[PDB]
RNA sequence: GACCUGGCGGUGCUUCAUAUCCCUCUAGAGGAGCCUGUUCUGUAAUCGAUAAACCCCGAUCAACCUCACCACCUCUUGCUCAGCCUAUAUACCGCCAUCUUCAGCAAACCCUGAUGAAGGCUACAAAGUAAGCGCAAGUACCCACGUAAAGACGUUAGGUCAAGGUGUAGCCCAUGAGGUGGCAAGAAAUGGGCUACAUUUUCUACCCCAGAAAACUACGAUAGCCCUUAUGAAACUUAAGGGUCGAAGGUGGAUUUAGC
RNA sequence: UUUAAGAACGUGUUUAUUU
């Protein structure tokens, strides 16, 4: 059978979200990309260093924000800029939110040499599509 | 902090064929001719086989990045074929989605 | 360059600002092997000898 | 594109959870901002070398480690040098010596580049990431210590130790190191002539006669050192006038009268010095009136540019101003003049901000026109300030002025969502003024389901210190309101409160609870009105009751009441 | 679950923002359709999944949210149906109507029209259906026709009738177009595998025929070839009468010429009468041929042999 | 007690507003913003699209909510002082090429990172005829056998491509050199040529 | 602006690979995965220095995620003065 | 590597091994089972081992007015929050191992004789607080599946009073 | 002793299989040579897969490197707030094979069997109602076709601790690390594939109206031997080309694969 | 009524405001 990137069925008490609950054949019909740049496109280059600048920052966030997120980050490149989209919870207080902005808005712009800059999108519970 | 050994050892070669690369360049190009005499390319095929071991280039390995794996590599991304998967089977790669036709 | 990415990140979880999540579950687990009396011995003076 | 009247500045995250409702959460959020960017650059200095690696194509400069630790381990005279420019006056000062104890040859120009460090800061390290009353200078000090081993001195060498005596409250010695300058026939400059005269009047409190003629000395000095004036010596005249409110009056006119002489452009801070001087607390206010009509009009139609550090201060006083004469036509010539190019640049931080706004809307709502008053109070409010619980209650009051008490049920929202939810102050006169007359069925439903509101924050209460206190005039005016809506049910619920906590209700709210009965025939209900005024000892109580037995009252009731008095 | 006042509450969310959204195209809020909404929702949040149920969509709450049941019962419990125990009061009070018009009858005394299907029956009784209770309904509603139904029980019937669109395989003639010199010609195209066809044949001619500028019979040396170019003129008794001027890139040999006949066929439609391009039809002249070269698939061969089978 | 969120400001927005000062450059979707009842997502068996409140699909979206129409309508309005006009002279392009006879090609790449460098860039193209250079018989004919495959024929027009140095300013004045040693070799006659 | 343009859509490019399906052998069974390019070219015309230096930063800017440019210029020149006239 | 690294719901779901071969036929002894930790329950944001006080993360902003500074607890005061650590630690584990003395039925290990509480009430109003519920039996049946085999089921039997009369029993 | 469920039956009846069971169509495999894998043997000298569901499989790849093997030598807080390709896939996540070229899995309620394991349909209707998953529907490629993709719960303690990660156990002057050099062969058997045994052929031109060749100088090696070149620091060894050589083979046993 | 057709080691697979 296949396994990857699929949230096997239960007696239906498992909350999902939407991108959770769509396996990898939905990627482009019913899912977008989470993250969007350049490098994947014909002729360009430096598609290798984009990936580990990817996979770096998701478990940046992951740990500098934890049990916060909601959901996946999206990465969006325009240019020299980077913007990181986060849906996170409305538990912690907005006095630390906005420590952790600037404190990796500005740690990351000199690691990544780059102006980043962090969006973030409270909701009151982690959204469900559906229960399997 | 590297994955493993082999990881290490093969940074450790591609450090030491950046220093030689133009040291070994200009060797060859006498060897890899037919105007200069035998004699003088001759005492070149001698001054680039004494070089350290580790800055011949062919002695370089393009493994993963991110699991060291020698094998099974896409070099347009550095990674594995297993973990270029598990990302683009989560939506993580720009542009990639599995072919139907 | 792994170094930096794992002295960065061991550096900021020493100072409270990143949660490793995966060394807390290893830390854990040798946390409690030494209480089960499988702990690493001192260099040079082992078992053998 | 023009500000958007829906949000909060950008700085802030555009999000419900996280946009600052008081501005106590304005200015704590920018905190807490600016902290976490501090303790990143603390990371990034502490450990550069995870930051070293550069991928920017063009580079960029502002996104490297900064070094400030100094890399010339020997020493020497450029050693030394690289330890001035990193301001390191401990460092510096104790190596300083090992150089001059070698007996090398120090240059004058190295020797006046370490007074310019210590005669700034005073002989003291300045502030890093991590390691007001009184006289700040000492004389147990190296600047005087280096002072004297120095073998030779310059003009700069007194300059620039005039000008670090004067910044530490040193007066009295600025003076006298300033007699020395004259004995070796030199001449000062205009920035240290600048600072003496500040020490001039700070000196002593003497009378303004005798300072006024000591002043003088200073500028016929100047002049006679081919020394020329600059915007700075002529703002310090007018900032050390301000303690002769009255008498440096016409002084400070002849002050302004020759800065245009010489053609030296007065700032925004020229102006702020006069009106301050010209201010004070008097009722008649004529010539303060006089005085800024003229300023505006020279000011009018302008561009400014910074050239002293307090011409922000201008606008904020300026507004204060037209609060006092309660002149609205003037301030919107001030607020006019802040809007043209970029002036609005200079309204100042967000305590100015804040100040400046408040005493310009809180002259709107009482001066001009209700139509008008609400389209500023949807422009300023909340993208420029936050209001305090002062100006909502002033919009209150402006309300009342126009008759359109239908406006006060979305009042009271935006409060709450401004943090003046819990303000005994404004709960107390939103209440009053809703019940003060009766209106239209339409217009009475509203008030009470307004009153609900205000009800339930009395009932949650963020303080748990003190047991909670329900204001004798709320539940006076949150029953009534039950009332005349229609809510009879929840207008006897409220009886028990007043009694409960030892609230005295007033006869407005007793007349009026005779309707309800007898709208019922209930006499039950007609002796529970009787009972709670007889616990209180009211007069009209006694007088009420027998009407009511005369309308609606059962026989067994009627000898009952009479007994409780 | 969605009430009545959830669903009114919607209702006036979509009408004040169908207003903003004109507000910031530039649009007049008052002669703003649907269509427009679609377009400009279409540009503010482009998405190009090929799924059209995944993509951003603003519409009315009455074409997103299901339709649900009204309320079947009161405050004082009893239903307002007395067909209501039996869980299908829509669909039984239907079969009691029809039922009872089948019994006045006996006492007093379809091309483009297609029976309502099953999950369009659903709809408008509101009820869930079976396949075996679609049927029943059906047999009486045919057992209502052959019987002499009045005028009203006919417009009961075509409340359940749902017309068609009938497609007509009629092929559709080129225009004739004319020269400099005047000579009349029509011109189409033919596409056969990766071949792609485009001719012009005179009405009048001498039985030319030219392939990129070289004469036929030269262009194709393979007598198959030349057979499938005489195939359409020979069908229609037209050899020697036309003047054929075409040019064919891609493919390869046979399918250079395939193409070629389709697109002269389709250009000599034009020179005929109804009758014969009907037969031409009929034969194979006129259809475009879908036959494709198929895929090679992984773990096979070719696109459908498979690699050989060792069972041990 | 627990902090509460405030409701959206979408509801203070009125219908008659400036959009562009809402979104006046390229932000993500925010839907406390965003005054529209948008919904995105596949359903589920009898169900509606996901509300935009918690939407990460919409997220994902490039929009284009900050280049309304309106918008660019008043953004070029401010952008045409930067521009210049056109020479009314230079109508059609048989036109252009009788006065500028010279074609300068070059590419510029423009792709995200922190980099900008593309080594693509450097190439630089001149395509000029030869009917618009002042040569006789002999140069022409000598003129095409050096240039060799850089010449067409069918429409006289000499290609010169140049990727050697590093910079394109390079490239360019390369470029014009070589044109200017072929337009004079070809006009000297050399001896050997006698022996044709 | 005042300017002169045409769009055209050029084919798209399709780029497929195929990787193994399980970590241990299992070679017949394989995942096909592909990157799509779609092209868009705008021809502009009759342009100068200026005019293209505001409107090509006013689109670059705006240029959305995912989205690439390649922008060729075709500049106008004259014949230099050494090519006037012969010297020999 | 930093790289290597995965989640915790991907460390424990291993290490745990809920969903295997194992537990599907009876082929594991439920003697020794592994137990999941949650390892964020007592750890603060903004907490370290060099004991730094970040202001507005792990101490108040502003303190009599005034904002804070970067400040570093003392290896004295930062090695008596390490211990106290340790005590919420294991006091809060104790808790766990703490075992209640359930009432038993017949036997210790018997289900018959022990109570389930009142029922659960109707969706209608309808409540059922002077109902007592005891076991009689449980007992394990089984029935052979094509697929799965043998497939493990639970017959239980019950009874319900109200101490006056009424009483039913059901399975 | 009597039953429930399932499985099995060289168990009955009936209806079917559509490249599928039989008959029937087309090209092949099994014979020869070569390439390549595996098994045995051999070697001081890896591991893993290994009925269907292994055998050009992990490898879209091994001259050193890769490399984990062998011999010899060397280091000890060691690139890592160490390390281990050490044992355990019968502790696991992760990614999969298989039935699947299926259509069923099943929460929550009701009812039957005297309230047993269990079971639950008849449409002119006799107790079943059913969320959800899958199928289907949709989407991709050139459509409505077809091909892909998809394909649940479970079955084979099926595969993988040597992708990485990890539980338990074990090593810590060594089961770790590094260097130099070296083995990866063939008595033998076998799987898969390539080229051939020729005349619908061979060579040349051409890219389909030609001329020659045609059985011991024919057809026929990508083999051997020699030489040269390409890559590389390093090639009797890898590849390409040339020369030389002209072998088996004369359409292949039982049996066997694929294809609408 | 209708050819033949053998065999498959032993265990283990379910609970608790400037001033
Ligand atoms: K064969
Ligand atoms: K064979
Ligand atoms: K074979
Ligand atoms: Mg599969
Ligand atoms: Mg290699
Ligand atoms: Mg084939
Ligand atoms: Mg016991
Ligand atoms: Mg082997
Ligand atoms: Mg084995
Ligand atoms: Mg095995
Ligand atoms: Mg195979
Ligand atoms: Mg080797
Ligand atoms: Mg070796
Ligand atoms: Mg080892
Ligand atoms: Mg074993
Ligand atoms: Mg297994
Ligand atoms: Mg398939
Ligand atoms: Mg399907
Ligand atoms: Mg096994
Ligand atoms: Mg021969
Ligand atoms: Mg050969
Ligand atoms: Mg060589
Ligand atoms: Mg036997
Ligand atoms: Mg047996």
């Amino acid at each position: 059978k296949n396994r990857a990137a699929r949230v096997r069925v239960s007696k239906g008490d498992k909350p999902v979200t939407y991108e959770e609950a769509h396996a990898p054949h939905y990627i482009a019909h019913r899912k977008g990309w989470l993250s969007l740049h350049t490098g994947n496109l014909d002729g360009e280059d430096h598609a290798a260093e984009r990936t580990v600048e990817d996979v770096f920052l998701r478990k940046f966030m992951w740990g500098t924000f934890p049990g916060c997120l909601a959901d996946q980050l999206v990465l969006k490149r325009r240019g020299n800029q980077l913007e990181i989209c986060a849906v996170v919870l409305r538990q912690l207080s907005p006095h630390k939110y906005y420590f952790l902005v600037g404190y990796s808005e500005t740690l990351l712009s000199y690691f990544y040499k780059c102006p980043v800059r962090l969006h973030l999108q409270t909701v009151p519970s982690k959204v469900v599509y559906k229960y399997l | 902090h590297y994955v493993d050994w082999r990881m290490w050892r093969d940074v450790k070669r591609r450090k030491m064929a950046y220093e030689y690369a133009d040291e070994r360049l200009r060797i060859n190009s006498l060897r890899k001719n037919t105007i200069l005499p035998k004699i003088l390319q001759d005492v070149a095929d001698e001054e680039i086989a004494a070089l350290p071991r580790d800055s011949c280039p062919v002695r370089i390995r393009n493994r993963c990045v991110m699991t060291s794996r020698p094998r099974g590599v896409k070099r347009r991304w550095r990674l594995s074929r297993i973990v270029f998967r598990h990302l683009a089977d989560h939506g993580q790669l720009s542009g990639i989605q599995r072919a139907t036709w | 360059n792994h170094h930096t990415y794992a002295e960065l990140m061991q550096t900021l979880r020493f100072l409270g600002l990143y949660r490793d999540e995966h060394q807390d579950f290893m830390d854990e687990q040798k946390r409690l092997k030494k209480l089960r009396g499988k702990e690493k011995p001192k260099k040079g003076e082992g078992k053998r000898a | 594109v023009n500000r958007d009247t829906t949000a909060v500045p950008y700085v802030f995250q555009d999000d419900p959870y996280l946009m600052p409702a008081s501005s106590l959460e304005s200015r704590s959020f920018l905190l807490a901002k600016k902290s976490g960017e501090n303790v990143a650059k603390f990371i990034i200095n502490s450990y550069p070398k995870y930051f070293q690696k550069d991928i920017a194509e063009p580079h960029i400069p502002c996104l490297m480690p900064e070094y400030f630790e100094p890399q010339i381990k020997d020493i020497s005279e450029a050693a030394l040098k690289e330890r001035i420019e990193l301001r390191k006056v401990k460092a510096s000062v104790d190596m300083f010596d090992q150089l001059l104890q070698a007996g090398t040859t120090v240059s004058l120009e190295t020797t006046n580049s370490l007074l310019d460090l210590l005669c700034y800061y005073g002989d003291q390290e300045p502030s890093t990431d991590y390691h007001q009353f009184g006289v700040t200078w000492r004389a147990k000090n190296n600047a005087e210590r280096i002072f004297s081993l120095m073998p030779e001195k310059n003009e700069h060498s007194y300059c620039t130790m005039i000008r670090g005596m004067v910044k530490h409250r040193a007066y009295e010695q600025a003076l006298n190191l300033y007699t020395e300058l004259l004995n070796n026939r030199l001449h000062a400059d205009v920035y240290t002539f600048n600072a003496l005269i500040e020490a001039t009047v700070c000196a002593i409190n003497e009378k303004f006669e005798e300072k006024w003629s000591k002043i003088l000395e200073l500028l016929r000095h100047m002049v006679a050192q081919k020394v020329k004036p600059n915007l700075q010596t002529f703002n310090t005249i007018l900032k050390c006038l301000r303690r002769f409110h009255v008498f440096a009056r016409s002084p400070a006119l002849q002050v302004l009268r020759e800065m245009k002489a010489i053609g030296i452009e007065p700032s925004l801070a020229t102006y702020h010095h006069i009106i301050r001087l010209f201010d004070q607390p008097g009722d008649p206010l004529k010539r303060s009136s006089f005085i800024i009509y003229d300023i505006m009009n020279e000011l009018m139609g302008k561009r400014f540019s910074p050239k002293d550090p307090d011409d922000d201060k201008f606008f904020q006083s300026a507004m204060s101003i037209c609060s006092s004469l309660r002149d609205l036509e003037l301030a919107y010539q001030v607020h006019g003049l802040l809007k043209t190019g970029d002036n609005w640049k200079f309204i100042g931080p967000d305590q100015h901000r804040n100040f400046y706004y408040s005493k310009f809307f809180d002259l709107i709502c009482l001066m001009e026109q209700i139509d008008v008053t609400l389209k500023w109070y949807e422009d300023l409010i909340p993208s420029a300030y936050f209001p305090h619980s002062q100006t909502m209650i002033h919009l209150l009051q402006a309300l009342d002025v126009a008759n359109r008490l239908e406006v006060i049920p979305k009042i009271w929202k935006d409060s709450k969502e401004y943090g003046h939810t819990f303000r005994s102050d404004l709960r107390e006169e939103i209440l009053m003024l809703m019940a003060r007359d009766k209106h239209p069925p339409e217009l009475q439903v509203a008030f009470a389901d307004c009153a609900a509101d205000i009800k339930s924050a009395y009932e949650s209460q963020p303080i748990r210190q003190t047991a909670q206190d329900w204001p004798a005039t709320s539940l006076n005016c949150i029953a009534i309101l039950f009332l005349r809506a229609g809510r009879t049910q929840e207008a006897w619920k409220m009886l028990g409160l007043f009694r409960k906590h030892n609230k005295i209700p007033r006869s407005e709210l007793l007349n009026e609870l005779m309707d309800s009965a007898k709208v019922s025939n209930s006499p039950s209900q007609a002796i529970e009105v009787v009972e709670l005024a007889s616990a209180f000892s009211l007069p009209i109580c006694e007088g009420l009751t027998q009407r009511v037995m005369s309308d609606f009252a059962i026989n067994q009731e009627q000898k009952e009441a009479l007994s409780n008095l | 679950t969605y009430t009545e006042d959830f669903i009114k509450k919607q209702i006036e969310e979509f009408n004040i923002g169908k207003r903003h959204l004109a507000n910031m195209m530039g649009e007049d809020p008052e002669t703003f359709t649907q269509e427009d909404i679609d377009r400009a929702i279409a540009y503010l949040f482009p998405s190009g999944l090929f799924e059209k149920r995944a993509r951003p969509v603003m519409k009315h709450p009455e074409q997103i949210f299901p339709r649900q049941r009204a309320i079947q019962w009161g405050e004082d419990g009893r239903p307002f149906h007395y067909l209501f125990y039996t869980g299908k009061q829509s669909y039984y009070s239907l079969m009691h109507d029809v039922y009872g018009m089948l019994l006045n009858l006996e006492k007093h005394q379809v091309i483009g029209s297609r029976w309502l299907i099953k999950e369009e029956l659903e709809e408008m009784l509101v009820e869930k259906l079976s396949d075996l209770d679609y049927m029943q309904f059906i047999r009486l509603l045919e057992k209502l026709l052959t019987s002499q139904c009045g005028a009203a029980e006919e417009e009961f019937v075509q409340r359940f009738r749902r017309s068609v669109t009938l497609e007509s395989k009629k092929q559709l003639i080129e225009p004739v177009q004319y020269d400099e010199q005047g000579m009349a010609f029509s011109k189409s195209e033919g596409k056969r595998k990766t071949a792609k066809a485009e001719a012009i044949v005179y009405k009048h001619g001498s039985g030319r025929i030219k392939v990129n500028g070289i004469d036929y019979q030269l262009y194709f040396p393979i007598t198959q070839d030349r057979e499938q170019l005489m195939f359409p003129f020979h069908f229609v008794d037209r050899l020697g009468k036309h003047d054929v001027t075409c040019t064919v890139s891609g493919g390869g040999r046979s399918a250079q010429a395939g193409a070629i006949r389709l697109a002269m066929a389709k250009a000599l439609c034009s020179f005929v009468t109804e009758d014969e391009v009907e037969w031409m039809r009929q034969a194979g002249l006129l259809t475009t041929d879908p036959r494709v070269r198929e895929r090679k698939k992984p773990g096979q061969e070719g696109a459908r042999r498979k690699f050989t089978w060792k069972k041990r | 007690p627990r902090r509460k969120a405030l409701p959206p400001r979408t509801e203070k927005m009125a219908v008659d507003q400036d959009w562009p000062s809402v979104y006046p450059v390229a932000a993500p979707f925010k839907p406390s913003a965003v005054p529209l009842p948008v919904r995105m997502g596949y359903p589920v068996k009898k169900g509606v699209p996901m509300a935009k409140e918690g939407n990460l699909e919409l997220l994902k979206i490039p929009n284009f909510l900050h280049l309304t129409p309106v918008a660019i309508k008043k953004h070029c309005e401010a952008l045409k002082d930067f521009c210049t006009e056109w020479p009314a002279a230079l109508d059609s392009d048989e036109k252009c090429e009788k006065h500028f006879p010279i074609e300068i090609d070059s590419t510029d790449y423009v792709s995200s990172g922190p980099s900008v460098r593309n080594p693509r860039a450097r190439v630089v193209v001149l395509r000029v005829k030869l009917s618009s250079l002042n040569l006789d018989d002999h140069a022409k004919k000598k003129l095409i056998k050096l240039v060799g495959e850089r010449y067409c024929k069918t429409t006289d027009v000499l290609t010169i491509k140049t990727d050697r140095c590093p910079l394109r300013r390079q490239n360019y004045d390369y470029a014009v050199y070589l044109l200017t040693v072929l337009y004079h070799e070809s006009w000297n006659t050399e001896e050997w040529e006698k022996s044709k | 602006l005042g300017i002169s343009i045409k769009v055209h859509e050029p084919p798209r490019k399709i780029e497929r690979f195929t990787l193994l399906q399980s970590v241990h052998i299992y070679k017949k069974h394989r995942v096909q995965y592909e990157m799509r390019t779609l092209y868009r070219c705008l021809e502009l015309e009759h342009l100068t220095g200026s005019t293209a230096d505001v409107y090509l930063e006013y689109i670059q800017r705006n240029l959305p995620e995912g989205v690439a440019m390649e922008v060729t210029k075709t500049q106008l020149e004259q014949l230099p003065e050494h090519i006037k006239e012969p010297i020999w | 590597s930093f790289f290597t690294k995965l989640t915790a719901d991907e460390l424990w779901k291993g290490a745990l091994a809920e969903t295997g071969a194992g537990a599907k036929k009876g082929r594991g002894k439920r003697t020794k089972k592994k137990k999941r930790k949650d390892l964020n329950r007592g750890q603060i944001i903004g907490e370290g081992r060099y004991g730094f006080l970040w202001p507005g993360l792990n101490v108040p902003l502003m303190k009599n007015g005034a904002v804070q500074t970067i400040a570093q607890r003392s290896k004295e005061e930062q090695e008596k929050v390490e211990a106290d650590m340790i005590q919420q630690r294991e006091e809060w584990d104790r808790k766990k191992k703490m075992k209640v003395k359930r009432e038993r039925g017949w036997s210790g290990n018997s289900w018959g004789g022990i109570s389930l509480g009142p029922p659960d009430p109707g969706p209608c109003g309808e409540t059922y607080e002077d109902f007592d519920t005891r076991i009689l039996e449980v007992r394990n049946v089984f029935t052979m599946t094509a697929k799965e085999g043998r497939k493990k089921s639970i017959r239980v039997l019950v009874a319900v009073g109200n101490g006056k009369g009424a009483a039913g029993f059901s399975i």
